[PDB]
């Protein structure tokens, strides 16, 4: 439901 | 900080928004 | 937010998003209260009897958002956390008594027309502005409805209300570390704030120096809406001696 956020503040 | 509860788009522009007056409206 | 309004652009710019890493989903509230450090309630971090106890890594914060799921290019920023601190004697097995907590930001925020502080009130402020029938305001992306959800971040203003009132309105006992807000039944008017809106900020616009203080954390009710119930929020103040020093600590 939410738009994917920028990988760089997944890792 | 000093500059803490005053907002760019509002406060800090002497902008109101829509519903603050009502919370002013209730400070008797 | 259940019969609130859309907010305007940039009217609570101390809004925080506390957002899960994976699954992706948003899981409360909170608020900007300087650069480096967010406050939100406890129970958005641990609450055993729903298997919730998030650590550092679980989470991010998401600060400047106006619509709830959109990626805001350019608008929001996304910080990850240092360090959690709840406060000790935060009573989650009772009635979420001094449901209060702070997040470190590992980096700065860099504040912008979208982003700002709200401030902490001092002992005076408190003082006058607490008191039945003044009204605060309460933001957040929580649900619309008791029993959907919003596009974007949604506000309520809402009248505090009599302690006894408060007290007699429910069966879980009731503290010197909350206050209640809302409308009665028979004053027309109504708005809560519902789940998904767990950390968020109740404020009040300072009417001595014009600027808004956070005298509130959204914390519990029983269900969202209801004539006769009221929505149940965290003494800022009452709890603002943890507040800092915690901060004179780790900051
Ligand atoms: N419904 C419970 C009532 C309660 C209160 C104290 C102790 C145990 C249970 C609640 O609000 N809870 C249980 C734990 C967290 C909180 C919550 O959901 N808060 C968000 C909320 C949900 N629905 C309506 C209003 C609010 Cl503020
Ligand atoms: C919650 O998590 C922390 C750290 O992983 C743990 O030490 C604690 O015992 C857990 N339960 C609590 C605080 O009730
Ligand atoms: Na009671
Ligand atoms: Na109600």
């Amino acid at each position: 439901d939410f738009e994917e956020i920028p990988e760089e503040y997944l890792q | 900080e000093a500059d803490c509860g005053l907002r760019p788009l509002f406060e800090k522009k002497s902008l109101e928004d829509k519903t603050e007056r009502e919370l002013l409206e209730s400070y008797i | 937010i259940v019969e609130g309004s859309d907010a305007e652009i940039g009217m609570s710019p101390w809004q925080v998003m506390l957002f899960r890493k994976s699954p992706q989903e948003l899981l409360c509230g909170a608020s900007l209260i300087s650069d480096r450090w967010v406050l939100t309630a406890a129970h958005c971090l641990l609450y055993p009897p729903w298997d919730k106890n998030f650590t550092e890594n679980d989470l991010l914060v998401r600060i400047g958002k106006h619509s709830r799921t959109r990626y805001e290019r350019n608008i929001e920023k996304i910080s990850m956390l240092e360090k959690i601190y709840i406060h000790p004697r935060y009573n989650w097995r009772e009635n979420l008594d001094r449901d209060i907590a702070l997040m470190k930001l590992k980096k700065p925020v860099a504040f912008s027309d979208y982003i700002h502080p709200v401030c902490l009130p001092d002992r005076e402020t408190a003082a006058s502005l607490l008191q039945a029938g003044y009204k605060g305001r309460v933001t957040g992306w929580g649900n619309l409805k008791e029993t959907g959800q919003p596009s974007v971040l949604q506000v309520v203003n809402l009248p505090i209300v009599e302690r006894p009132v408060c007290k007699d309105s429910t069966r879980i006992r009731i503290t010197d570390n909350m206050f209640c807000a809302g409308y009665k039944p028979d004053e027309g008017k109504r708005g809560d704030a519902c789940e998904g809106d767990s950390g968020g900020p109740f404020v009040m616009k300072s009417p001595f120096n014009n600027r808004w203080y956070q005298m509130g954390i959204v914390s519990w009710g029983e269900g969202c809406d209801r004539d006769g119930k009221y929505g149940f929020y965290t003494h800022v103040f009452r709890l603002k001696k943890w507040i800092q020093k915690v901060i004179d600590q780790f900051g």
